[PDB]
C-alpha cells in the first residue's frame, strides 16, 4: 500500500540522545512530496535538551524555548512563546515552596503579573509536612488559601484512624472536616462543609490567622458531608452523601460488578441491573438494566475493536420485540475506524499516514443549519423518517507544525456548501476562526502573558485566576448586563463544586446556581417558582436519574431513573427510559459539532448536558471537557494548557486528531 | 497593515503626546511659559510634541534633555530645570514608547530599540509623528510608500538584528563610534555593504569570542581611541597598556601585537578601529596555527615578489626554525 | 616530523651529484685528464 514506506526514525549525537525528530508522511492524494517530517532537538553538556523547534520556524531564526537548571541540573524557571516564563520552586527535600507564571515578553519581563502560591508546613517535632498554603497576589496580598489541619494521636485519633492525620482540610470552597477513617485507612466520614454563602463569589475561602473560630463566619451552613463503610477488600460497603443519597455495591466470586443499588436522596434503593453478561476480558458482552432491553456489543476478541452493537425490546418484553439500534464498525491494521453504520446511512473517515485525520463524511439533521456557539433544537418527537438525517462531506486540515487550518464541507443534499478557517500566530499556537481575526499577526496580541485568552468566544467577559483558573465569565448577554453571567468555585483539587450564573434579566429570575460534590449534582435555579433538583452519579459511565425539590415537571415523575449509551467514545448518544423507549438520539462531528440532535418530547431538553465525548455540556454548546473545555464551532480547546508539553507542542492540542486513537477523556 | 500604524499613532500623538502651556505652568513653574520658551527654543512642538534627539554614548537621557535647557537658560533655577527635565523626559518616553508600541511589532520588531531602529533609518519619532500627522494617514489611499519604505528596510533590518541577537548598546554605540568603526559614510543605512556587514560579523565574533566583557571592551575602545585622539595624537602611553588589555582579552603576547602595529606602520600603536583588531585578531589565529614570529610572518609577504634572495633565504631558515621549535612544540 | 625536511638531504646528494657530472668532469682542473668516475658512487672512493 502507499501508506509503505513512511516510517518514523530516531537519530542520536555520540552522546546518544535523539537530536532530530523523523517521521515520513504523506499527503495521499498527492503523492509526490513526502514532507521533511523532521525536527531540531538540542541538548547541553549535561545532555539535557536546551532547545527544539518548529521547522517552519528555522529559516526564520527565531528560538522557541529556554529552561534554566541546578546543580543536579533540575529544571527551575523555564519559558516558551506559548507557555511564557513559568516557575515552581521546591525544597531540598522536593516539597513545593512556591509557584508563578504570567509573566510578560524586552526582556526586562514583568513578574508583577506572576500569579503566586506559596507554602506553609509543620516544624519541629513534627516532621515538616504541610500544614497549609497560601495565595500571594503577585506584588501583593497573601492569604491562606487552606489548611491541612493534622490531627493528633488521642485515643479519638486511634479511633478514627486520624493519627497524625488532616482532620481539616480548611480550602477553597470551605472545609472538608475529615472526622472518621477506617483501619484499612479508607475514610469513613468527612464534613464536606461549604463557604458561609457558597455563591457568594467574593467571600475569601482563605483561612488567615488564629484558627476556624474567625472562619465560622466563612464556612457553610451547607454541612453537606460525606460518611463511608467499606470492605476489608476496600471495595465500597457503602457510602452516604449526607444530604441523603446513598450506595451500595457487589461483585462476582473474583470482583467484577455484578450489581450496585444507589439511593437518591432520602428514597428507596433500588438495583441498576437486570441481566449482566460480560466478555471474558472483563469488558461488557450482553445486559439488560433497569431499562429492560437487550443490548449486546461485538467486537474483535482479540481486541476489542467493537465491529457492532444492537439493541432491541426482547420478545416478551413489558413492551414487547422491537429493535432499537444495529450500528455495525470498520477499521484499519494498526485499529484506526474507517466506516460506521445503523438500522433499526453510512460515515466514512480518512487520515494523513500520520493518522492525522483529514475526511469525515457521513449523514447529519436536516435544518440544523451551519454550525455555530449553539445548540439546535431537537427534532422531536424522533424522525422514523429514513431521510432527515442526509448525507454529507466533512474534511480536516493542518499546520506543519501541530495546529489546525480549515474544516471543509459540502451538503449536496441541500447546497449548504461552507468552509471553515483559522488565522493562527506567526510565532506561537495563538489563533481562532479568521472571523474573529483574519490577521495572523494581530492574532497574537489576544491572549495572556500565560497564554490563556485575553477574551471569550466574541470577545466576551472572562476572568483567569490562582491555580490558573478560569473563575468568572459572561457566556452572552444583553447590553452588557451582569444578568446573564456565570461564576465558579473550585476547590483546591479543582473540583468545580459549584456554578453560580444568573439568566433573568426580564426573564424567569431562577438564579442559575448549582451544587457539585461527591455523588451529587445539585442544579438550584432559584427564584419565578424555584427549581431546585438533585441530579447522582448513577455510575462514574453513568445511567443518570433526577430529584426535584421545588419547581416539579409537567407529566414527569420526581425520581424517574434512565440508562444512556457512552459509545465508543463515551458519548452519550442514546438515552432510554425504565421502558425500552429512547428519550433522545444525538450525534457530533470529531469536531464536535453536532451530526444529529432529536428527542421524543420538547422539555426532555432540560433534562441532557453529558453528551458528546461523554462530557458536560457547558450552557452554549462548548463542553466542560473536565479541567479543560471544547469548543466545537472551531473544534478546538478553548483553553491552553502548556503541560502538554509530555505529549505534544501546541498548548491547544486537542487530541491525536483521529480522536479514537486514545482511550479515556478526563478533559484536562 | 500600515493603516493599523497609522490608527494608534494618529490618536494616541493627539491625545497624550502633545505637551502643553499648563505642563509648564505647573504650581512649581513660576514666570514665563516654558512652553512658549521651549515653543521658541525649538524643543517642543506647536503640536506640543517632543523634539526628539537622537540617542548617543557621547550624553544619556537626562544630560541631553538637561543640557538643551541649561546651554542657554530661560530659566537659572535648577529646579525648575530638573523638574521639567522630568516633564520633558517623561514626554518622551511616552511619546517614543508610544511610536514603538504602534509600529508593527509584527515586523519582527524589538519595541525596546525603536528609536535606535528609527536612528539606523536616519530618522527620528519626531519626524515619524511629524509624518504621522502630515496626513493621519489611517487609510490605505494616504499612506504615502516613502512611509512604508522605512517598514520594508525594518524588514531587513530586523531579519539581520534576529540573527545577531543583537544588543541595544551595540548599535548605540555602533551609530556613536562609526570612527571606531572601519566606514563612516553618508548613507550607510541604505548602502548596507559587504564591508558594514562584514564589520558586523567580526564584531559580534570578537564579542564571543573575547575574554572579558563587552563593556571591558568598550573601555579598551575608549582608552585606546579616543584616547589617542583626545588631542590630534595623544597616546604613546597606551600602547603597551592597550596591547597587555588586549592580550587579557585575546591572550596572546602584547609585545607581539606591538610590533605588529609596528610593521603595520600605525602610529600610534594602538589598533583600536574593529577592522584593526579583526587583522591583528588573524594574526593570532597565524599563530594558533604555527606560533612563529609574527614579523617574519608578515615578512613572508616578500616572497611572492622574489626579486631577490637574501630576505628569502633569510625566512626560509626562519621556517625551519618554526619547523624545528613548532613541530617539538607539537610532539615533545 | 623531521622526516618530513629529510627529503632535502637526498635532494642535496642529487645536487652534488650533478655538480659533480656537469661541472667537475668538465671544469675538474683537477683530474682534468682522467675521468671514468661515471657513477657517484665512485668518488666515495677516488677522494671521499
Amino acid at each position: 500500500q502507499l501508506f509503505s514506506k513512511t516510517p518514523s526514525v530516531t537519530v542520536f549525537d555520540n552522546r546518544g540522545l535523539s537530536v532530530r525528530d523523523i517521521a515520513y508522511r504523506r499527503h495521499p492524494d498527492t503523492p509526490k512530496v513526502t514532507e521533511e517530517c523532521i525536527t531540531y532537538h538540542q541538548f547541553d553538556f549535561r545532555g539535557f535538551l536546551a532547545q527544539s523547534l518548529d521547522p517552519r520556524l528555522n529559516h526564520k531564526e527565531v528560538t522557541n524555548f529556554s529552561y534554566l537548571t541546578d546543580l543536579n541540573g533540575n529544571i527551575i524557571y523555564t519559558q516558551s512563546v506559548d507557555a511564557g516564563n513559568t516557575l515552581v520552586l521546591n525544597d531540598t527535600e522536593g516539597r513545593s515552596v512556591i509557584a508563578m507564571t504570567n509573566i510578560s515578553r524586552n526582556g526586562k519581563d514583568d513578574l508583577s503579573l506572576a500569579v503566586t502560591r506559596t507554602f506553609q508546613y509543620e516544624n519541629a517535632p513534627l516532621p515538616g509536612r504541610p500544614l497549609s498554603v497560601t495565595e500571594q497576589v503577585n506584588g501583593e496580598n497573601a492569604r491562606i488559601t487552606e489548611h491541612f489541619v493534622y490531627a493528633g494521636n488521642t485515643p479519638q485519633e486511634k479511633n478514627l484512624n486520624l493519627a497524625g492525620q488532616c482532620v481539616s482540610y480548611y480550602d477553597a470552597a470551605g472545609l472538608i472536616q475529615t472526622d472518621s477513617v477506617s483501619l484499612t485507612g479508607k475514610p469513613l466520614s468527612v464534613s464536606r462543609k461549604l463557604l458561609k454563602n457558597l455563591d457568594d463569589t467574593n467571600i475569601l475561602a482563605d483561612w488567615q490567622g488564629n484558627d476556624t473560630s474567625a472562619w465560622n463566619s466563612l464556612l457553610a451552613t451547607e454541612i453537606y458531608t460525606t460518611v463511608t463503610r467499606t470492605d476489608a477488600a476496600g471495595a465500597v460497603l457503602t457510602t452516604i452523601d449526607a444530604v441523603g443519597n446513598q450506595q451500595r455495591v457487589a461483585f462476582d466470586i473474583a470482583g467484577q460488578l455484578s450489581a450496585s443499588w444507589l439511593t437518591l436522596k432520602g428514597g428507596q434503593e433500588q438495583v441498576i441491573i437486570k441481566v449482566l453478561t460480560y466478555s471474558a476480558a472483563g469488558q461488557k458482552l450482553r445486559e439488560e438494566g433497569g431499562n429492560g432491553v437487550v443490548t449486546t456489543y461485538t467486537y474483535e476478541a482479540e481486541t476489542q475493536r467493537l465491529i457492532g452493537i444492537k439493541t432491541e425490546r426482547p420478545n416478551g418484553h413489558a413492551a414487547g420485540a422491537k429493535v432499537l439500534q444495529d450500528l455495525r464498525y470498520e477499521y484499519d491494521p494498526v485499529g484506526n475506524v474507517l466506516s460506521i453504520t445503523n438500522d433499526a446511512p453510512e460515515n466514512a473517515y480518512r487520515y494523513d499516514s500520520l493518522y492525522q485525520l483529514v475526511s469525515a463524511s457521513g449523514r447529519e439533521v436536516a435544518g440544523a443549519g451551519q454550525q455555530g456557539s449553539d445548540l439546535p433544537s431537537p427534532l422531536v418527537p424522533l424522525p422514523s423518517d429514513s431521510s432527515v438525517y442526509t448525507n454529507y462531506t466533512r474534511t480536516y486540515t493542518y499546520d506543519s507544525a501541530g495546529n489546525l487550518m480549515r474544516i471543509r464541507h459540502s451538503a449536496p443534499a441541500t447546497n449548504n456548501n461552507y468552509t471553515l478557517n483559522i488565522t493562527v500566530s506567526e510565532r506561537s499556537n495563538r489563533g481562532v476562526m479568521s472571523s474573529l481575526t483574519e490577521n495572523p499577526a494581530d492574532v497574537d496580541a489576544l491572549f495572556t502573558a500565560s497564554g490563556s485568552q485575553k477574551c471569550l468566544q466574541q470577545g466576551q467577559s472572562l476572568i483567569w485566576t490562582p491555580r490558573g483558573e478560569l473563575r468568572t465569565v459572561l457566556l452572552v448577554a444583553r447590553g452588557e448586563t451582569a444578568d446573564d453571567s456565570e461564576s465558579y468555585r473550585y476547590d483546591g483539587s479543582s473540583q468545580r463544586i459549584l456554578k453560580i450564573s444568573s439568566q433573568q434579566t426580564n426573564h424567569s429570575a431562577r438564579v442559575q446556581r448549582a451544587l457539585y460534590l461527591p455523588g451529587l449534582e445539585w442544579r438550584t435555579m432559584t427564584g419565578a417558582e424555584a427549581e431546585n433538583l438533585q441530579v447522582i452519579c448513577i455510575g462514574e459511565a453513568q445511567v443518570r436519574v433526577l430529584h426535584w425539590e421545588s419547581g416539579k415537571p409537567d407529566g414527569i415523575i420526581n425520581d424517574q431513573i434512565r440508562w444512556s449509551y457512552d459509545n465508543l467514545t463515551c458519548s452519550s448518544g442514546l438515552e432510554v427510559d425504565g421502558d425500552g423507549l429512547v428519550i433522545s438520539m444525538e450525534e457530533y462531528y470529531p469536531y464536535g459539532g453536532t451530526a444529529v440532535w432529536a428527542a421524543r418530547s420538547h422539555i426532555e431538553t432540560a433534562y441532557k448536558t453529558v453528551r458528546y465525548s461523554g462530557k458536560e455540556r457547558d450552557a452554549t454548546g462548548l463542553y466542560y471537557y473536565g479541567f479543560r473545555y471544547y469548543q466545537p464551532w472551531a473544534g478546538r480547546w478553548l483553553s491552553a494548557d502548556p503541560a502538554g508539553t509530555v505529549d505534544g507542542l501546541n498548548l491547544y492540542r486537542m487530541v491525536r486528531n483521529n480522536p479514537l486513537r486514545l482511550t479515556d477523556p478526563d478533559g484536562m | 497593515n500600515m493603516v493599523t500604524f497609522f490608527k494608534g499613532i494618529a490618536n494616541g500623538l493627539s491625545e497624550n503626546v502633545c505637551l502643553t502651556t499648563d505642563d509648564f505652568q505647573r504650581q512649581e513653574l513660576e514666570g514665563a511659559d516654558w512652553w512658549t520658551l521651549l515653543s521658541t527654543n525649538q524643543v517642543i512642538d506647536d503640536m506640543g510634541l517632543v523634539l526628539d534627539i537622537h540617542p548617543v554614548w557621547g550624553k544619556s537621557d537626562e544630560e541631553m534633555l538637561m543640557e538643551k535647557i541649561q546651554s542657554i537658560g530661560v530659566s537659572n533655577d535648577n529646579n525648575t530645570l530638573s523638574i521639567i527635565v522630568q516633564i520633558l523626559i517623561q514626554a518622551k518616553n511616552a511619546q517614543e514608547n508610544l511610536l514603538s508600541q504602534t509600529i508593527s511589532a509584527e515586523y519582527g520588531v524589538e519595541r525596546s530599540v525603536v528609536p535606535l531602529q528609527l536612528r539606523w533609518l536616519g530618522s527620528n519619532v519626531y519626524s515619524v509623528l511629524n509624518q504621522v500627522l502630515n496626513n493621519t494617514p489611517t487609510d490605505i489611499s494616504s499612506i504615502v510608500p516613502k512611509l512604508s519604505e522605512l517598514t520594508y528596510s525594518l524588514l531587513i533590518y530586523t531579519q539581520l538584528i534576529n540573527s545577531l541577537k543583537l544588543n541595544k548598546e551595540f548599535i548605540f554605540l555602533r551609530l556613536t563610534q562609526p570612527n571606531w568603526l572601519g566606514l563612516t559614510q553618508p548613507k550607510l543605512s541604505t548602502q548596507l555593504s559587504l564591508p558594514e556587514i562584514y564589520l558586523i560579523t567580526c564584531y559580534q565574533d570578537w564579542v564571543v569570542n573575547a575574554n572579558k566583557n563587552e563593556d571591558s571592551i568598550h573601555e579598551y575602545l575608549e582608552f585606546a581611541n579616543i584616547k589617542k585622539t583626545e588631542a590630534e595624537k595623544t597616546l604613546v602611553d597606551n600602547s603597551e597598556k592597550c596591547a597587555e588589555l588586549l592580550a587579557e582579552i585575546l591572550a596572546w603576547d602584547a609585545g607581539e601585537i606591538l610590533k605588529a602595529a609596528s610593521l603595520l606602520g600605525l602610529n600610534p600603536p594602538q589598533a583600536t578601529n574593529v577592522f584593526e583588531i579583526d587583522w591583528i585578531r588573524r594574526l593570532q589565529t597565524l599563530s594558533e596555527k604555527t606560533m612563529i614570529s609574527t614579523e617574519y610572518l608578515w615578512q613572508m609577504g616578500d616572497l611572492t615578489e622574489n626579486s631577490e634572495f637574501s630576505l628569502k633565504e633569510g625566512v626560509g631558515e626562519a621556517v625551519m626554525a618554526a619547523l624545528k621549535a613548532q613541530g617539538d612544540s607539537d610532539n615533545v | 616530523s623531521n622526516s618530513i625536511e629529510a627529503k632535502l638531504q637526498e635532494d642535496l646528494r642529487d645536487a652534488l651529484v650533478d655538480y659533480y657530472l656537469g661541472q667537475i668532469v668538465p671544469n675538474s682542473k683537477d683530474f682534468t685528464n682522467l675521468r671514468s668516475t661515471i657513477k657517484n658512487v665512485d668518488d666515495l672512493y677516488d677522494h671521499l
